[PDB]
RNA sequence: UGAGAAAAGCCUUCUCUAGCGAUC
RNA sequence: AAAAAAAAAAAAAAAAAAAAAA
């Protein structure tokens, strides 16, 4: 895992603006639906074959 | 005769055309008017175009031949708009008409003959 | 998939039938003394124009003088003489290639091996000799065909 | 097999001689290299004569004769000179071959090996005649292709609508371009005499008066009298001197004043060109589309052509779409632009626009397909709308 | 709906050379505009960032219908000389002129005087189009104007299409060149079936020392049409 | 003519001198073009592809070409005026960085006094504001050229050394900006 | 070696020298959105994608206005955006449909997960 | 698959086209 | 197929990344 990072070495995280998260949330939600859609179509092809 | 009205039908072929127009109106297959004839050319749903050579300015209908040469659509002229008026079942003179594509229509055999006759006029 | 076929039904095959004749079909027609054009008309009740390829015509010529009568019947002005530019003489491959391309011909043959290949191509009839009469296999508008 | 071939080209006529060829097997894979490969072609064919065309008009004359199949005098001069007088001459056209044999005693053949030789000559033509003519072979064909095509169709160069398309776009740019400069001029001279922007309501008018008075310090007596002539009314000019005497603007430097003077002058010279462009557009519209210009005006008529992209495209459109071309700028809705006698009520504003669109479509067709353009039809259509406008306004 | 004006969209090259794909919510076939800012028949054009592409309508064009149908080769590539028979008003000719670019040439043949006046107006704006107002049945009458070409495109729509192409191919088409012919089944023979017509035309082509290679139908856009692609006098391999 | 001649001012003068192709042969263009170029220009005259132009068309072209040379002549006069004012207001800057680049710097800052309040590193990157804020948000390397890229000294130096010259030029430049803004004497001694 | 590198920077002469644009998080966001266009609208179906990866040569632009298409096909200037992603963010029809599907997938997954 | 696999620089052996050459 | 590790997102999901079985 190697989770630990020392206090001196660690860097502050990125702080996203509200507009960026709205765009970023749109893609992941879109990708989840699209990935789900393809996987369902995979089983229909295999059953018919 | 004005030379721009080149496909001018004779007496015998005129009788066949105006009969076919009267048949087409009954079967709901005819579009009447210069503007309505133009619209069918854009949609590609015309077999042929019948125009009246007795319009006092002949130029108002000369845009229809330009569209016909691109769609490869036969077209002819007749000597009377008033004779063209009655055969269309309309109470006014008409200078241009268009007969429409109809799938399964029983007019296909008669239409197929009249197209071949028009092409013979162009030799 | 060709537009002429409605599933296994060939619509654009028309009352003028173009028939590709195999080299063996000519020989058995003479043996049974069946006229080539006249017997086809009796089977289909329609105008028929047999087609002779260059590949088929060569196989007749290689047979020798013993089959001279079949060669003279092959050159008939009513027939349709269609060329082919194929490196060789073998004709079974020539006909199936013409069948695959256009789907407008009726195959006339008596060889069993060629018939089983054509059956795999959808929408093409096969004409063969049964008893002393012509017979058609995969055609809906057979009409005057031998009834058995 | 020694025979002569006559090859006709846009640049001129060529005469070539054939020494030897394998005639029977010419159309075969191995032998076809005889004509294809340049070196082998040079072995069997030579150029014995070449008579190029002097001018483009001469080239057009020969092109007409060759198409008709007659023997032009230019062709006959070449043939008579370098051909000995038992002669076989190859031609690509059977009709020109018969005409030559009637005019002169040479035997003409039109097919066989000669057909393959002519393709070899055509494929290798630029190499044989390279440098013999000033104008290139490739440009010779391109130039002749147009002049031959214009002759057949009776093309008229006056009735072309390229210039009106450019002029409308250029008018749009100039109106913005003058406007940007005019505002900057008013700001710079505002530092010296801010009252002037209030008196003058026109950007262009401000520019000449900026030229006319260098400083407010010297504006009096005769120069005041000159000022009343340029200003539309005498009352304002007397107030200008009063404004000049009592003003809070700042004195400007020497080099600063020379800069603003030359700049303000340039806006004027730009403005006078814009007026000349509008004059040039008006003359073009009468020659191109007089009937449409009479109906709705040169300014609106030219802009309608610009939206369509060409005069022919305007005629091909139906009556319904021509209304849409003026939708964004309200060309048919906004009536005083086009000015017509009488006014249209708000209730019938849509109907007048729809009726006006049909008249413009008809007028556009007359301009495009008339043998000679004439503006009588446009004036007749203008009267009919006015009768309709009076019909709605008065009720009869 | 469709491709509304003012939508962000992507242009990527097609498999064929000189042809482009307009990737967006819907996809359209586009070619690079030789004269930016002008539409010859009112198509929708796309601005790319000094560069502009014009949409290609497959219903009003027979070449574009073949491309969308999946034809293997068209042989129209940049820097090629193309002889066009039956140019008509120039809807397809303009797109062909865009593909060949400044280097290539298009020879437009149109007998009719009415449509001929449109080519000259179109040829004014495009320097690589050579208008030829002449009958295509007599190639000897315009042999002055035309040099050797690489591709012959035929859209004449006549009962004698094969003979017209055969005469022009012998006179002007170079060895190893290619030809594309559009066949309207109703034009050659209305009595015979559409499928038997396509077999007859191919037969005549082989009798004229032309080797046809491929054919396909244009069914989603046209009914009873076919496009045949072949080579003339092939080189030995 | 468009391909053979690239100088736009020379091109517009030639059209003003000679209207049509027919007048090209007779007229002489030695004062405008070199004789060798003139021979090629006259050579292209007889072998031409263009259509003949009407009398009204050629007049419009001349009027448009008239406006071109008058705007260009004014622009040169405006440029000379700029050099006059720049040498009068901030002479030390003009000697060092140049008339154009110094003028852009005040235009960006909006005034000479506002530019004076800035530090040396800010002057270096005044032009390159888009690369700076992109780098600071994404934690990339900051830009180094700015508007100074078009200065005379930065242009001549090698691309490897254009990073060093940028800060050396900028650091000394602000010494000229402060002195001109606050000094009561106009002289170029310190700038040189 | 160096002449190969120069030729791969452009599409070539066959397509009039298109150049490969530099890859950014905004362009990459656009390409991912277009690859997943199948699930945007339940009533519209699309063919398979031509290539699994992103295209190497491409250009981005907007469709020019046409005067004849004032009412038939034209988006008003307020609804226009700069990127394909921002267009998806704006329209209500897509957001309403996508939110409903995505909520369902999480809820069905929650039944499986528990 | 098993002179293991992966990457950089130098020689050797050869393959394709495209002009060019055949005009005395 | 599967046990992991590194990121983001939503109130867990998603892209890459290794090993092991087959
Ligand atoms: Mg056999
Ligand atoms: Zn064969």
């Amino acid at each position: 895992k190697a989770g630990k990072v020392p206090k001196d070495r660690r860097r502050p995280a990125v702080i996203r603006e509200p507009h960026e998260r709205k765009i970023l949330a749109l893609l992941d939600a879109l990708s989840t639906v699209h990935s789900q859609k393809m996987k369902k179509a995979k089983e229909q092809r295999h059953l018919h074959n | 005769v004005n030379p721009k009205a080149y496909p001018l039908a004779d007496a015998h072929l005129t009788k066949k055309l105006l009969d076919l127009v009267q048949q087409s109106c009954n079967y709901k297959q005819l579009r009447k008017g210069a503007n309505e004839a133009t619209k069918t050319l854009n949609r590609g749903i015309s077999e042929f175009i019948v125009m009246a050579a007795d319009a006092e300015p002949l130029e108002i209908i000369l845009h229809l031949p330009l569209l016909c040469e691109d769609k490869n659509v036969p077209y002819v002229f007749v000597r009377s708009k008033q004779a063209l008026g009655r055969a269309c079942g309309v109470s006014r003179p008409v200078i241009a008409c268009s007969v429409t594509i109809k799938e399964g229509s029983q007019l296909k055999q008669q239409i197929q003959s009249i197209q071949q006759s028009i092409e013979r006029l162009l030799v | 998939h060709p537009s002429c076929l409605f599933f296994q039904y060939n619509t654009q095959l028309g009352p003028p039938y173009h028939i590709l004749v195999d080299t063996n079909f000519i020989n058995f027609s003479i043996k049974a003394k069946l006229d080539l054009v006249q017997s086809m008309m009796d089977c289909l009740y329609a105008k028929c124009i047999p087609c002779i390829t260059d590949c088929v015509m060569a196989e007749i010529e290689k047979l020798g003088q013993k089959y001279r009568v079949a060669l003279r019947i092959a050159k008939d002005p009513r027939f349709e003489r269609l060329p082919c530019t194929h490196k060789g003489t073998y004709a079974d491959d020539c006909l199936v290639q013409r069948v695959t391309q256009h789907k407008c011909y009726i195959v006339a043959t008596v060889d069993r091996d060629l018939k089983r290949r054509i059956r795999k191509i959808p929408g093409v009839p096969i004409m063969y000799i049964s008893n002393h009469r012509y017979n058609i296999e995969r055609m809906p508008d057979d009409y005057g065909a031998p009834r058995f | 097999v020694l025979l002569h071939v006559l090859f006709e080209h846009a640049v001129g006529y060529a005469l070539l001689a054939l020494k030897e060829v394998e005639e029977i097997s010419l159309l075969q894979p191995q032998v076809e290299e005889s004509v294809l490969n340049l070196g082998k072609f040079h072995s069997i064919v030579r150029l014995v004569a070449f008579c190029p065309f002097a001018s483009s008009q001469v080239a057009l004359e020969n092109a007409n004769a060759v198409s008709e199949g007659v023997v032009h005098e230019d062709l006959r001069l070449l043939l008579e000179t370098h051909l000995p007088s038992k002669v076989l001459l190859g031609v690509g056209d059977p009709k020109i071959g018969a005409a030559i044999q009637e005019e002169l005693g040479y035997n003409c053949q039109t097919g066989g090996v000669i057909a393959e030789i002519l393709r070899g000559v055509r494929l290798h033509f630029h190499n044989l005649v390279k440098g013999l003519t000033d104008l290139s072979a490739c440009k010779a064909q391109l130039g002749l292709g147009h002049s031959y095509s214009r002759a057949k169709v009776k093309f008229n160069v006056n009735r072309v609508d390229n210039m009106i398309i450019q002029s409308i776009s250029l008018l749009d740019q100039l109106d913005k371009d003058i406007n940007t400069f005019s505002m900057r001029v008013r700001e710079w001279y505002g530092y010296h005499f801010p009252e002037l922007v209030k008196i003058i309501n026109d950007n262009a008018t401000y520019c000449r008066l900026a030229q006319f008075i260098g400083n407010r310090r010297e504006l009096n007596e005769d120069k005041l009298e000159k000022l009343e002539e340029l200003t539309m009314d005498g009352a304002k000019a007397k107030a200008i001197l009063d404004a000049s005497r009592s003003s809070m603007g700042m004195d400007i430097s020497a080099i600063d004043l020379i800069n603003i003077e030359s700049f303000s002058s340039r806006v004027v010279s730009l403005s006078e060109y814009r007026q000349s462009l509008h004059t040039y557009l008006r003359s073009k519209m009468s020659q191109v589309a007089p009937s449409l210009s009479a109906l709705i005006g040169e300014a609106v008529g030219a802009r309608l052509i610009a939206h369509a992209g060409s005069l022919t495209n305007l005629a091909k459109y139906p009556a319904s779409t021509v209304q849409i071309l003026g939708a964004e700028k309200a060309l048919f809705r906004a009536l005083k632009h086009s000015t017509f006698i009488g006014r249209a009520a708000a209730k019938n504003k849509g109907r007048i626009s729809r009726y006006l669109a049909n008249k413009c479509s008809i007028a556009s067709r007359i301009d495009c397909f008339s043998e000679v353009p004439t503006s009588v039809f446009g004036e007749k259509l203008r009267e009919q709308v006015e009768e309709r406008l009076s019909f709605y306004e008065t009720g009869e | 709906r469709g491709n509304q004006s003012g939508k962000n969209v992507m242009v990527e090259p097609h498999r064929h050379e000189g042809v482009f794909i307009c990737r967006g919510k819907e996809d359209a076939l586009v070619t690079k505009n030789l004269v930016p800012g002008e539409s010859v028949y009112g198509e929708k054009r796309v601005s790319i960032s000094k560069i502009e592409y014009r949409a290609w309508n497959p219903f009003r064009s027979k070449l574009a219908a073949a491309i969308l149908g999946g034809v293997d080769q068209i042989h129209i590539k940049p820097g090629a000389k193309v002889l066009y028979l039956g140019a008509a008003s120039g809807t397809t000719v303009s797109h062909v002129s865009d593909i060949v670019g400044p280097d290539g040439l298009v020879y437009a043949v149109e007998f009719s005087h009415r449509s001929g006046r449109d080519l000259i107006n179109l040829a004014k704006k495009r320097t690589n189009i050579i208008p030829v107002i002449e009958d295509a049945r007599h190639p000897h009458k315009y042999r002055m104007l035309i040099a050797m070409v690489d591709v012959i495109f035929a859209d004449v729509a006549q009962p004698d299409q094969t003979r017209i192409v055969a005469l022009n191919a012998h006179t002007f088409l170079r060895n190893g060149g290619h030809f594309v012919i559009s066949i309207k089944a109703n034009c050659i023979d209305s009595t015979a079936s559409a499928e038997a017509v396509f077999a007859s035309e191919v037969k005549k082509m082989q009798q004229e020392n032309m080797k046809p290679q491929e054919q396909l139908t244009l069914e989603p856009y046209e009914r009873d049409h076919a496009v045949v692609v072949g080579v003339y006098r092939p080189p030995p391999k | 003519l468009g391909k053979i001649i690239s100088d736009n001012l020379t091109y517009c003068k030639c059209l003003q001198k000679v209207g049509d192709r027919k007048n090209y042969a007779s007229a002489k263009l030695s004062e405008l073009l070199p004789e060798e170029v003139e021979a090629e220009v006259k050579a292209a005259a007889e072998i031409s592809m263009g259509t003949e132009v009407s009398e009204e068309d050629i007049c419009n072209i001349l009027h448009l070409c008239t406006q071109v040379i008058e705007i260009s002549e004014y622009r040169t006069q405006l440029y000379e005026y700029l050099q006059n004012r720049m040498m009068a207001i901030a002479p030390n800057v003009t000697v060092m960085v140049g008339e154009l680049v110094g003028a852009r710097l005040i235009a960006h800052a909006g005034s000479l006094l506002n530019l004076a309040k800035h530090a040396a590193s800010t002057v270096q990157i005044l032009g390159a504001e888009k690369a700076l804020f992109r780098a600071l948000k994404s934690r990339r390397d900051t830009p180094k050229y700015g508007l100074i890229y078009h200065a005379s000294l930065v242009g001549q130096t090698s691309p490897k050394h254009k990073g060093k010259i940028s800060r050396m030029l900028a650091a000394k430049t602000v010494l000229a900006i402060r002195y001109d803004a606050f000094g009561e004497d106009s002289s170029s001694a310190m700038g040189v | 070696k160096k002449r190969r590198k120069e030729r791969q920077k452009t599409a070539g002469d066959g397509w009039f020298g298109m150049k490969a644009p530099e890859m950014t998080n905004e362009l990459k966001n656009d390409l991912k959105a277009l690859k997943m266009r199948a699930s945007m609208d339940p009533k519209r179906f699309y063919k398979k994608n031509d290539r699994d990866g992103f295209p190497k040569y491409f250009q981005i632009g907007t469709i020019v206005d046409n005067p004849a298409d004032f009412y038939h096909s034209r988006i008003p200037k307020k609804q226009r955006k700069r990127t394909i992603v921002e267009e998806l963010l704006a329209d209500s029809e897509f957001r309403r449909y996508n939110r409903r599907k995505y909520s369902e997938i999480m809820a069905e997954k929650a039944a499986n997960a528990a």
